[PDB]
C-alpha cells in the first residue's frame, strides 16, 4: 500500500525494489564476453506448438553493428529502444560517425529515472517505472567489448559476462567459475548452451531458444534455427564424448 | 458441597 | 508505535519534525564513505567504491563539474547525478554572460536553494544523497558538505556514510597537522588513506578500489582512478 | 462422548453406484485404501503417506455422498462427531474430552474419522477481546497442539469438511499434517453424464428415453437437485395420474425449479 | 497502476480476465487462405441482425478484426487504427503491412496503461489478411500488455480452455489445411464445442488475396454443420 | 525494602524539572508546622508521571535527602488470590505504619495500570478496588490530618489512571518525566557497562545525537545484545558500530540488500 | 499430575536434520549452551546473561522440529506446557500446576523449559490473566544465575501484555521465516533421502520454485510425486513426477 | 486527533494546530535578537559549534536583501533563506518602479502576504520560521519580527529559539533602566551580553557570535557587517556581565 515518490523508515524505496523482482519472473537472457565477440541467448517461453516464434523477438538490432536483450517484461521494453535508436542515429548526424556506447546507455537510464525529476529541466512522464530490464552489447573504438547492463531503477554497470531473470541466483555461479581472459568465441557460443540447458522447463529444441554474435570485423548477426542446432551437437560432441 | 462452576456468556457490542 | 506523520512530505511532526527527512538522511548511513580535506592551497576528493561481484566493474563516486570544480556523492547516483547536470549549466552561464568564473560557495548557495524547492510541494522527493565539494577560486581553496535538508556549511576536512567515525575520529585528532600544507600533496593525501582505514571491515584496499581526484590553487581538476594508485597502497 | 462416537451403521450409500468422477476418488482411496492393501509399496521407496485430507464446500454439490459411501466401503472403523455438541458451559470440559478420542483412535489402527462442519470452531483467530467467546480459540489450541506434539502419527486419520473455507480456517490447517486441500463443484456435463446413470436404473421412461435433450445447455445449477428432477415427473404423473414414467412432464422441473434461482445475465455488454 | 511486490500489476492481473468472460472467437492459417469465426446470441428475439456491430470488422481494403471482451472499447480502436491505415497509404504511397498496424495498435494499449487516470481496455483483439504484393498469411494476436504475437490459432472468450488445446489434437504443422471445407470445417469444428445451438448463434468470414472478404449466409453454414451433425453419429 | 536512604545520586536527567520539586516536598516535611502556623491545608503528596527509563526512584531516593525518612515496598500488591483486599488490609497497617515515624517516604508503583482509567474494563465488583481507592482515600484522609506521610506514584503519563486525583486536598499537583539530554545516558550505559567488562575508545556523543524516541527503558537493554555478538566474533574490547549501528539499527531496521545505492 | 512424565521414549531429530537458514540456530544455541557450558565464555566478559529465548514463527516451519532437537541433543529432561492441563475450570486449581512445576524445577537441574503456545493461556469474566500473573511471580525470582532458560514458541506474539515481557524474562528473542531457495535445496535434500530416483539430476531448479512458502509443503510435495508415481507404477522417480504435482499444489492453493 | 494532519482544516477551536506545530519546529533553534536603538537597528546571533572541523567565519547566517537592510532567522536553514530570494527580487522590482529605495512596511506588506499564501493551500508547507528584519527609510527607524502565521508586529526588541525566557524578562529588566534613547554602538555592546547570557540553556556546547547593525548616523544608513576589534571589544565585556 505504499506510492512512488515516499521513503520508508529504512530508507528502501518499495516500488522500484518491487520492480527488482518482476525481472525474476520473466524469461531468461544470457550475454557473454570475449575479446574477439560477445555472444547473446534467450529462452522463449514458448507456450504452444502451432505458434510461429518468428514472430517472438526477444533479440534486435539497434544499427549494423550494435544489439540487445531485452528480459523481464517484453512488451514495454518495445518502446524505449526507439528512444536509443533515436541517439544513435542522432548521433549518427551531428559527427557522422558512430558513437560510443556509454555515450548512449547513459541516457536510457537517464530516461527511466523520469518518473519524478529527470534531466535538466524534465516534465514527469512515466506515471510508474519501467518493469524491465536488458542488456547491452556492442563495439566503440576506445575501451574494447564492453558489455553494459541496464535495469530501470536508473543506473548501469559494466561487465564480463552475467545473466537475469529467472535462472539468475544459480546459472551465474556456473558463470562465475568459467569465465576467464583468454577463452575463444565459439566457446562462448557453446558454453552457454551447457548452461540454458539447465534451467530449461523442457530438452532443447532449436526453437527454444536463438542466438547472436557481434564483431568488430562484420558487425551484428543473428543466427538461424539451424545453426544453433549445428553446435549443439557439438555440445553432444562433448556430452557424449565426456 | 459445589462452589467451582463458571460458565462463559454470549455478548455482541458495537464495534 | 504508527506516526501517521510519515506520508508525504509537508506534514510537520507534533514536535517540529518531517519524518520523511529524518528517515532519508539514515540513506547515506546505509550508503559508502568518501572523504575530503583541504589545506590552505589544495583539497582533496576520496571514496572507496563499492563493487558488485568478482566481474563486475565499480560504481563510481566522483564526477567533475568543470575545469575549477569537483564533487564527490554518497548513497544515490542518480537523484545525485541531476545535480551535477544542473549546476553546469549554472558553471557555464557563468563563464558566457560574464566570463567572470565562478565562485564556490554561492553554488551550494544555490543549490540549498534547490532542494527546498522539492519539499514543500506535493509530489516530488528530496534529492537524498549527502555530497561533497571541491574547488579553487580567487578566494584560495574551499571544501563543503551537503545533506538533503539543504545544510551546507565550510569545513576542513569531514566523512559521510557508513564506517566513517573511525576516519572522522582521525580528523579532530590531527586539524592541528594538516592545515600547514603546501605545495606537496602527495603525503597530504595519504592522511585521509591512512585515516580510513579505520572503516576498513577486513576489505584490504586494492589498486581499483578506490578513486582520488583533488585540486590546488594551480591544478585543474584531475582523476587518478584505473592504475595509477599503486603510489599510495 | 464414546456414545455418538461409534457409528458403525453404515447405509446403503453404495460406493461406485455414485457416477461422479475418478481423479478425486482414486486420491483418497490412494490416501487411504491401497495403504491399507499393500503399503510396503510405501516401504519400497519409503513413503509417509498422509495424515487425512480436506474437501471444500460447494454446498448441495457432493460434500458427502461419498463418505458413508466410504462408511458401506469402510472395511474399518468410521467415527462422527460435532464440534457444537463437543462444548460446553465449564472450562475444559470438550477440550479435556477432545484429547480422549486420541486414545480411542489409539483403539485401533484401523482408526479414522469424518467431522461434522467446523464453521463454529477454529474459524478465525479473532483476538475476541469481547469475552467468553475466546473458548474455542482456548480450544483449537488444545488440538493442534495435541495433534502434533509427538506422534509416530499412529493412523491417526482424518477427513474435515465446511461449506466455506476462506471465511474461516486461516492457520489451523498445514502441509503434510492437510497436504491435500482439495475441491468438490459442478462438473459442467458429468452432471448430466451419471447422474442419470444412476438414475436409470428404476425408471422407465414408459414412451421414449428423452434424454438426448433433458440436458445441460451449460445452465449453471447443481445436480443435486436431479434427484428432485425424477421426482416431480412421478407426482406430475400423479397430478394428472400416470401411472407410467413420462418424458414431457419432466419438463417442468428445470423449467420449474431451475428458473427460480434466477442470475442478473447482464451479458447485453461483452458481445 | 502501480507494481506489487509479487512483480505482477493488480489492474492487469485483472482485466485479461474480463476477455475470459465474453464471446469466443478464432481464425487460423490456411494452407493459402485465411479465415475467422465468431459467436451471436442466438434467442435473441425481436431482432434484425442486418446492422447490429457484427464482431467481425474492416480496416482496409485488404484486413480485418475481431475483437472480443467488450464492445465499446473496441470500436474506438478501429477508428484511430482506420486513420492510420488510410494515412499510411498517403505519406508513403504504399498500402501497409499487417505488422506495422499491429505494432502500432500493440503500442496504444500501453499509452492507455502508463498515465494518470487511465485504465485499460477490457479488450483483446486479432487480426488478419495478406500482405500486398505477397501471398504469404499474416495473423497477430493481441491483448491489453500490447504483446504482440502470431498465433497459427488463437481463441479468446468462454469455455475456451479446452478450446485452446482441442486444435492440438486436430492441426498439424506439416499437414496444414488443404482448402475452405475442410479448413472451415475447422473453423467450425473448434468453435462448436461452445455453440451448444444452431448456426443462428455464430458469424464468419474469410480472406484471401487482393482483397477477396466474403461473408456466409446462416444458411451457407447449415450446409456443411449438417455435413458433420451427419459425421458425428458414426 | 525499607531504609533511612543514602546520598541522592547526580541530579543529571530531567534536573531542570527537579530542583522546583524538592522545593514542593520537603517544606511539608520541614516547617510545614509552621505552614500549620501559618494555617494552610497543605498536600500530602503530588504526582510524577512520564515514560520510565527515567531514574523515577532516585528522586525518591532524593526523598529522604534533605529530611532523614524510610522508603517503601509494594508493587502491583492488591492484586491477590482472596475474596479481600489483603494488600488494601495491609494498606491500613502499612499506612499506619506510615502514621509511625512521620519522617517517611512513600511511593508506591503504576497507580495507573494499578488503577485503570474509569474502570469500565471490569465488572460491578471489582474486588473492593474502589473500595481500595476507597482505601486510599479513607487513608488519605487519615494522611490528610497530618504532615507525617508523603505520597506520590508513577505510571503511564495523564488520563490512563482514575480522575479522582482534581481535589486539590486529594492530590493537588503533576509533573511529568520528560525525555532528557543523553550525556547522563552516555554515563549510565557505563553503568549498565559497569558490570561488565569493555573499554570507551569511542566518540558516542555524535551518536548520543543520532539516536531519539529509545527511552532509558530501550537503553537499559541495548548493553547486552551486542555484548554477545563481539564474543560470538569473539572480541572483548567495546566498540562503536559493533554497538551503537548494532543495537540502533537492528532495532527495527535489517537486512540491507539495496542494490541502487552506491 | 497429568503431564507428571518429563519426556518421551526417543526423540529422533538431528540439528542437520532441517535447513533452518543456519542463523537462527546460533544465538539460540549459544543461549541454550554456552551459559550451560562454559560460564567462563560469561565471565570471559563478566556478562549479565539471559533467560528465555522469546520467539516467533508462523507454523509449519521447523522449529519444532527445532525444538525437538535440542531434546534429543542436551539428553536432559523436558516439559510441555499448554492449556489442556495447565488450564482447568477450578479457579485457582489451574496454578497447582505451575508451582509444583517450578518449585519442582529449582530443584533439578537441565530442567529447562518448552512452554510453546502460551498464546493460548496468556491472552490480555475471565480468569486467565491471574494464571499469567501467577507465572512473572515464579520468574523474577530465580531469572538471572543459573543453567536454566525459558525458550518457547508461539503464533501470535502480538496477543499478549508485555508487562510479563520485560528485558528480564526472554531477552534474546527469536524470529522464523521461511528460506532462500538455498535453503529450500539443503532442507530439499534430507526428504530426498529415502526413496528411489532418477538419480543425478537438476533438483536445485526446483527450489527456484519456492516463493513464499513453508519447508512443510517440500517434504510432503516429493510424497505426492510418488502418488503420482504409483498411480503411474513408477517404480523410481523421475524429474517430471515431482514437477506434475507441485505444479498443482499451488494453483489448487490459488 | 483526525483534524491535525494537513494545511487549511479548521478546528472546532477554530484553529490548524499544524502551525502550532511549527512553533515547536522553530523552538528547536538557535537563539537570535535586534534590537530598536535610538537611529538604527541591531542584529546579533547564536552559532553553535559542532566540531571544531567547522571554520569560524566563513559560515555566515544573516543574510541582505538589499542595501539598506538587514535579516535573520532562527530554526529551518534553507527555509528561512528562501523567502530572502524572494525579497532580494521583489524590492529590485520596486525600486523598478519610482526609482526610490524600498519602505519597511513596503516589505512586510510584500513578505507578510506571501507565506500566509503558503497557509491557504492543502499542498504546500508553512515556512516553520521565525524572521526579524529591520533598517531605514526617509521615515526613520524601523524593526519588525515575523512569525510564521503571517503575522508581525512593531517591536522595540525580539527574540527567537530557546533564547526566549531569558532576553524577554531580561529586555522587561533593560528597558526601565534606559527607556531616554539607546544609540548605536552602545548597544552593540550590550546585545552580545545577552547571547552569552542566553547560551545557558544550552551551556553543554559551544559557539561564536556575529553581529551587523546600521546606522544613519555611522553608515549612511547602509548595512555593513562586523568585522574588528569591536566585536573584540564587546566579547571581552560581555564576559564580565555574566562574570
Ligand atoms: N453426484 C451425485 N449423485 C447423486 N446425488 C448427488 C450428487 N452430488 C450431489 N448430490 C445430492 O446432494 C445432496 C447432498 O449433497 P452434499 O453431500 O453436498 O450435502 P450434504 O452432505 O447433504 O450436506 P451436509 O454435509 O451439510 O449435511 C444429496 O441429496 C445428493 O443426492
Ligand atoms: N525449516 C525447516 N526445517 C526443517 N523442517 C521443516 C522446516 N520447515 C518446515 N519443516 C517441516 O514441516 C513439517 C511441519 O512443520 P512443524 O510441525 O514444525 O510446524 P510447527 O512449527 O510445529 O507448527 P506449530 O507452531 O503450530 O507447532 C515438519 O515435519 C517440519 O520438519
Ligand atoms: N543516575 C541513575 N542511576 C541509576 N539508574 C538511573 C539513573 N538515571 C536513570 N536511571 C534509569 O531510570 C530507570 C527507572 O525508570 P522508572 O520510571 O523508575 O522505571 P519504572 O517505571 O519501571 O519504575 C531505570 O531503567 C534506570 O536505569
Amino acid at each position: 500500500d505504499r506510492g512512488v515518490s515516499t521513503f520508508s523508515p529504512e530508507g528502501r524505496l518499495f516500488q522500484v525494489e518491487y520492480s527488482l523482482e518482476a525481472i525474476k519472473l520473466g524469461s531468461t537472457a544470457i550475454g557473454i564476453a570475449t575479446k574477439e565477440g560477445v555472444v547473446l541467448g534467450v529462452e522463449k517461453r514458448a507456450t504452444s506448438p502451432l505458434l510461429e516464434s518468428d514472430s517472438i523477438e526477444k533479440i534486435v538490432e539497434i544499427d549494423r553493428h550494435i544489439g540487445c536483450a531485452m528480459s523481464g517484461l517484453t512488451a514495454d521494453a518495445r518502446s524505449m529502444i526507439e528512444h536509443a535508436r533515436t541517439a544513435a542515429v542522432t548521433h549518427n548526424l551531428y559527427y557522422d560517425e558512430d558513437i560510443n556506447v556509454e555515450s548512449l546507455t547513459q541516457s536510457v537510464c537517464d530516461l527511466a529515472l523520469r518518473f519524478g525529476e529527470g534531466a535538466s529541466g524534465e516534465e514527469r512522464l512515466m506515471s510508474r517505472p519501467f518493469g524491465v530490464a536488458l542488456l547491452i552489447a556492442g563495439h566503440d573504438a576506445d575501451d574494447g567489448y564492453q558489455l553494459f547492463h541496464a535495469e530501470p531503477s536508473g543506473t548501469f554497470y559494466r561487465y564480463n559476462a552475467k545473466a537475469i531473470g529467472s535462472g539468475s541466483e544459480g546459472a551465474q555461479a556456473e558463470l562465475l567459475n568459467e569465465w576467464h581472459s583468454s577463452l575463444t568465441l565459439k566457446e562462448a557460443e557453446l558454453l552457454v548452451l551447457k548452461i540454458l540447458k539447465q534451467v530449461m522447463e523442457e530438452k532443447l529444441d532449436e526453437n527454444n531458444a536463438q542466438l547472436s554474435c557481434i564483431t568488430k570485423q562484420d558487425g551484428f548477426k543473428i543466427y538461424d534455427n539451424e545453426k544453433t542446432a549445428e553446435l549443439i551437437k557439438e555440445l553432444k560432441e562433448k556430452e557424449a564424448a565426456e | 458441597n459445589e462452589n467451582v462452576s463458571a460458565r462463559l456468556g454470549g455478548a455482541s457490542i458495537a464495534v | 508505535f504508527r506516526n501517521n506523520y510519515d506520508g508525504d512530505t509537508v506534514t510537520f511532526s507534533p514536535t517540529g519534525r518531517l519524518f520523511q527527512v529524518e528517515y532519508a538522511l539514515e540513506a547515506i548511513k546505509q550508503g559508502s564513505v568518501t572523504v575530503g580535506l583541504r589545506s590552505n592551497t589544495h583539497a582533496v576528493l576520496v571514496a572507496l567504491k563499492r563493487n558488485a561481484d568478482e566481474l563486475s566493474s565499480y560504481q563510481k563516486k566522483i564526477i567533475k563539474c568543470d575545469e575549477h570544480m569537483g564533487l564527490s556523492l554518497a548513497g544515490l547516483a542518480p537523484d545525485a547525478r541531476v545535480l551535477s547536470n544542473y549546476l553546469r549549466q549554472q558553471c557555464n552561464y557563468s563563464s558566457l554572460v560574464f566570463n567572470r568564473k565562478l565562485a564556490v560557495e554561492r553554488a551550494g548557495h544555490l543549490l540549498c536553494d534547490k532542494a527546498q524547492k522539492n519539499t514543500q510541494s506535493y509530489g516530488g522527493r528530496p534529492y537524498g544523497v549527502g555530497l561533497l565539494i571541491i574547488g579553487y577560486d580567487k578566494s584560495g581553496a574551499h571544501l563543503l558538505e551537503f545533506q538533503p535538508s539543504g545544510n551546507v556549511t565550510e569545513l576542513y576536512g569531514t566523512a559521510i556514510g557508513a564506517r566513517s567515525q573511525g576516519a572522522k575520529t582521525y580528523l579532530e585528532r590531527t586539524l592541528d597537522t594538516f592545515i600547514k600544507i603546501d605545495g606537496n600533496p602527495d603525503e597530504l593525501i595519504k592522511a585521509g588513506v591512512e585515516a580510513i582505514s579505520q572503516s576498513l571491515r577486513d576489505e584490504s584496499l586494492t589498486v581499483d578500489n578506490l578513486s582520488i581526484a583533488i585540486v590546488g590553487k594551480d591544478t585543474p581538476f584531475t582523476i587518478y582512478d584505473g592504475e595509477a594508485v599503486a603510489k599510495y597502497i | 462422548m464414546v456414545s455418538v462416537m461409534k457409528m458403525d451403521k453404515s447405509p446403503t450409500e453404495s460406493y461406485s453406484d455414485i457416477g461422479g468422477l475418478e481423479s478425486q476418488i482414486q486420491e483418497i482411496k490412494e490416501s487411504v485404501e491401497l495403504p491399507l492393501t499393500h503399503p510396503e509399496l510405501y516401504e519400497e521407496m519409503g513413503i509417509k503417506p498422509p495424515k487425512g485430507v480436506i474437501l471444500y464446500g460447494a454446498p448441495g454439490t457432493g460434500k458427502t455422498l461419498l463418505a458413508k459411501a466410504v462408511a458401506n466401503q469402510t472395511s474399518a472403523t468410521f467415527l462422527r462427531i460435532v464440534g457444537s455438541e463437543l462444548i460446553q458451559k465449564y472450562l475444559g470440559d470438550g477440550p479435556r474430552l477432545c484429547r480422549q478420542i486420541f486414545k480411542v483412535a489409539g483403539e485401533n489402527a484401523p482408526s479414522i474419522v469424518f467431522i461434522d462442519e467446523i464453521d463454529a470452531i477454529g474459524t478465525k483467530r479473532y483476538d475476541s477481546n469481547s469475552g467468553g467467546e475466546r473458548e474455542i480459540q482456548r480450544t483449537m489450541l488444545e488440538l493442534l497442539n495435541q495433534l502434533d506434539g509427538f506422534d509416530d502419527r499412529g493412523d491417526v486419520k482424518v477427513i474435515m469438511a465446511t461449506n466455506k473455507i476462506e471465511t474461516l480456517d486461516p492457520a489451523l490447517i498445514r502441509p503434510g499434517r492437510i497436504d491435500r486441500k482439495i475441491l468438490f463443484e459442478n462438473p459442467d456435463l458429468s452432471t448430466k453424464k451419471k447422474i442419470l446413470g444412476i438414475h436409470t436404473s428404476k425408471m422407465n421412461l414408459s414412451e421414449d428415453v428423452n434424454l438426448e435433450t433433458l440436458v445441460t445447455t451449460k445452465d449453471d445449477l447443481s445436480g443435486a437437485d436431479i434427484q428432485a428432477m425424477c421426482t416431480e415427473a412421478g407426482l406430475l404423473a400423479l397430478r394428472e395420474r400416470r401411472m407410467q414414467v413420462t418424458a414431457e412432464d419432466f419438463k417442468q422441473a428445470k423449467e420449474r425449479v431451475m428458473k427460480n434461482k434466477v442470475e442478473e445475465n447482464l451479458e447485453g455488454l461483452y458481445l | 497502476s502501480i507494481f506489487s511486490p509479487d512483480g505482477h500489476i493488480f489492474q492487469v492481473e485483472y482485466a485479461l480476465e474480463a476477455v475470459k468472460r465474453g464471446t469466443c472467437a478464432v481464425g487460423v492459417k490456411g494452407k493459402n487462405c485465411v479465415v475467422l469465426g465468431c459467436e451471436r446470441r442466438s434467442t435473441l428475439k425481436l431482432q434484425d441482425t442486418r446492422i447490429t456491430p457484427s464482431k467481425v470488422s474492416k480496416i482496409d481494403s485488404h484486413v480485418v478484426l475481431s475483437f472480443s471482451g467488450l464492445n465499446a472499447d473496441s470500436r474506438i480502436l478501429i477508428e484511430k487504427a482506420r486513420v492510420e491505415a488510410q494515412s499510411h497509404r498517403l505519406t508513403l504511397e504504399d498500402p501497409v503491412t499487417v505488422e506495422y498496424l499491429t505494432r502500432y495498435v500493440a503500442g496504444v494499449q500501453q499509452r492507455y496503461t502508463q498515465s494518470g487516470g487511465v485504465r485499460p481496455f477490457g479488450v483483446s483483439t486479432l487480426i488478419a489478411g495478406f500482405d500486398p504484393r505477397d501471398d504469404e498469411p499474416k495473423l497477430y494476436q493481441t491483448e491489453p500488455s500490447g504483446i504482440y504475437s502470431s498465433w497459427s490459432a488463437q481463441t479468446i472468450g468462454r469455455n475456451s480452455k479446452t478450446v485452446r488445446e482441442f486444435l492440438e489434437k486436430n492441426y498439424d504443422r506439416k499437414e496444414p489445411p488443404a482448402t475452405v471445407e475442410e479448413c472451415v470445417k475447422l473453423t467450425v469444428r473448434s468453435l462448436l464445442e461452445v455453440v451448444q445451438t444452431g448456426a443462428k448463434n455464430i458469424e464468419i468470414t474469410v480472406v484471401k488475396p487482393d482483397s477477396d472478404i466474403v461473408a456466409l449466409s446462416s444458411e451457407e453454414i447449415n450446409q456443411y454443420v449438417t455435413q458433420i451433425e451427419q459425421e458425428k453419429q458414426e | 525494602d525499607e531504609k533511612p536512604t543514602e546520598t541522592y545520586s547526580d541530579v543529571g536527567g530531567l534536573d531542570k524539572q527537579i530542583e522546583e520539586l524538592v522545593e514542593a516536598i520537603v517544606l511539608p516535611m520541614k516547617r510545614a508546622d509552621k505552614f500549620k502556623d501559618m494555617g494552610i491545608r497543605a498536600p500530602k503528596g503530588a504526582l510524577m508521571y512520564g515514560p520510565p527509563g527515567t531514574g523515577k526512584t532516585l528522586l525518591a531516593r532524593a526523598c529522604a535527602a534533605q529530611t532523614n525518612a524510610t522508603f517503601l515496598k509494594l508493587a502491583a500488591p492488591q492484586l491477590v488470590q482472596m475474596y479481600i483486599g489483603e494488600g488494601a488490609k495491609l494498606v491500613r497497617d502499612a499506612f499506619a505504619l506510615a502514621k509511625e515515624k512521620a519522617p517517611t517516604i512513600i511511593f508506591i508503583d503504576e497507580l495507573d495500570a494499578i488503577g485503570t482509567k474509569r474502570f469500565d474494563s471490569e465488572k460491578s465488583g471489582d474486588r473492593e478496588v474502589q473500595r481500595t481507592m476507597l482505601e486510599l482515600l479513607n487513608q488519605l484522609d487519615g494522611f490528610s490530618s497530618d504532615d507525617r506521610v508523603k505520597v506520590l506514584a508513577a505510571t503511564n503519563r495523564v488520563d490512563v489512571l482514575d480522575p479522582a486525583l482534581l481535589r486539590s486536598g486529594r492530590l493537588d499537583r503533576k509533573i511529568e518525566f520528560p525525555l532528557p539530554s543523553e550525556d547522563s545516558r552516555a554515563q549510565i550505559l557505563q553503568i549498565h557497562s559497569r558490570k561488565m567488562t569493555t573499554d570507551d575508545d569511542i566518540n558516542w556523543q555524535e551518536l548520543a545525537r543520532s539516536t531519539d524516541e529509545f527511552n532509558g527503558a530501550q537503553l537499559k537493554a541495548v548493553t547486552v545484545e551486542a555484548g554477545m555478538i563481539a564474543l560470538r566474533n569473539g572480541q572483548s574490547s567495546v566498540k562503536h558500530e559493533d554497538f551503537v549501528e548494532g543495537i540502533s539499527e537492528v532495532q527495527a531496521r535489517k537486512s540491507k540488500s539495496v542494490s541502487f545505492y552506491a | 499430575s497429568v503431564t507428571m512424565m518429563t519426556v518421551e521414549e526417543k526423540p529422533d531429530v538431528t540439528y542437520s536434520d532441517v535447513g533452518g537458514c543456519k542463523d537462527q540456530i546460533e544465538k539460540l544455541r549459544e543461549v541454550v549452551e554456552l551459559p550451560l557450558l562454559s560460564p567462563e565464555r560469561f565471565a570471559t566478559l563478566g556478562i549479565d546473561p539471559p533467560k528465555g529465548i522469546l520467539l516467533y514463527g508462523p507454523p509449519g516451519t521447523g522449529k519444532t522440529l527445532c525444538a525437538r532437537a535440542v531434546a534429543n541433543r542436551t539428553d536432559a529432561t523436558f516439559i510441555r506446557v499448554i492449556g489442556s492441563e495447565l488450564v482447568q475450570k477450578y479457579v485457582g486449581e489451574g496454578a497447582r500446576m505451575v508451582r509444583e512445576l517450578f518449585e519442582m524445577a529449582r530443584t533439578k537441574k537441565a530442567c529447562i523449559i518448552f512452554f510453546d503456545e502460551i498464546d493460548a493461556v496468556g491472552g490480555a469474566d475471565n480468569e486467565v490473566q491471574r494464571t499469567m500473573l501467577e507465572l512473572i511471580t515464579q520468574l523474577d525470582g530465580f531469572d538471572p544465575r543459573g543453567n536454566i532458560k525459558v525458550m518457547f514458541a508461539t503464533n501470535r506474539p502480538n496477543t499478549l501484555d508485555p508487562a510479563l515481557l520485560r528485558p528480564g524474562r526472554i531477552d534474546r528473542k527469536v524470529e522464523f521465516s521461511l528460506p532462500d531457495l538455498e535453503g529450500r535445496a539443503n532442507i530439499f535434500r534430507i526428504h530426498s533421502k529415502s526413496m528411489s530416483v532418477e538419480r543425478g539430476i537438476r533438483w536445485e531448479l526446483i527450489s527456484r520454485l519456492c516463493p513464499n512458502s513453508t519447508g512443510a509443503e517440500l517434504r510432503s510435495v516429493c510424497t505426492e510425486a510418488g502418488m503420482f508415481a504409483i498411480r503411474a507404477r513408477r517404480k523410481v522417480a523421475t524429474e517430471k513426477d515431482f514437477l506434475k504435482a507441485v505444479d498443482k499444489v499451488i494453483s489448487g492453493y490459488k | 486527533t483526525g483534524y491535525d494532519l494537513s494545511n487549511s482544516v479548521f478546528s472546532p477551536d477554530g484553529r490548524n494546530f499544524q502551525v502550532e506545530y511549527a512553533v515547536k519546529a522553530v523552538e528547536n533553534g538557535t537563539t537570535s535578537i535586534g534590537i530598536k536603538c535610538n537611529d538604527g537597528v541591531v542584529f546579533a546571533v547564536e552559532k553553535l559549534i559542532t566540531s571544531k572541523l567547522l571554520v569560524p567565519q566563513k559560515n555566515v547566517k544573516i543574510q541582505v536583501v538589499d542595501r539598506h537592510i538587514g535579516c535573520v532567522y532562527s530554526g529551518l536553514i534553507p527555509d528561512g533563506r528562501h523567502l530572502v530570494n524572494r525579497g532580494r527580487e521583489e524590492a529590485a522590482s520596486f525600486k523598478k518602479l519610482y526609482k526610490t529605495p524600498i519602505p519597511i512596511p513596503a516589505f512586510a506588506d510584500r513578505l507578510g502576504q506571501y507565506v500566509q499564501a503558503h497557509t491557504l493551500y492543502n499542498s504546500v508547507r508553512p515556512f516553520g520560521v521565525s524572521t526579524i528584519f529591520g533598517g531605514v527609510d526617509k521615515n526613520g527607524a524601523h524593526l519588525y519580527m515575523l512569525e510564521p502565521s503571517g503575522s508581525y508586529w512593531g517591536y522595540k526588541g525580539a527574540a527567537t529559539g530557546k533564547g526566549r525566557q531569558s532576553a524577554k524578562a531580561e529586555l522587561e529588566k533593560l528597558v526601565d533602566h534606559h527607556p531616554e534613547g539607546l544609540s548605536a554602538r552602545e548597544a552593540v555592546k550590550q546585545a552580545a551580553k545577552i547571547i552569552y547570557l542566553a547560551h545557558e540553556d544550552n551551556k553543554e556546547k559551544d559557539f561564536e557570535l556575529e553581529i551587523s547593525w546600521c546606522s544613519l548616523s555611522e553608515t549612511n544608513g547602509l548595512h555593513k557587517f562586523v568585522k574588528g576589534d569591536l566585536l573584540q571589544e564587546a566579547i571581552d565585556f560581555a564576559q564580565k556581565e555574566i562574570n
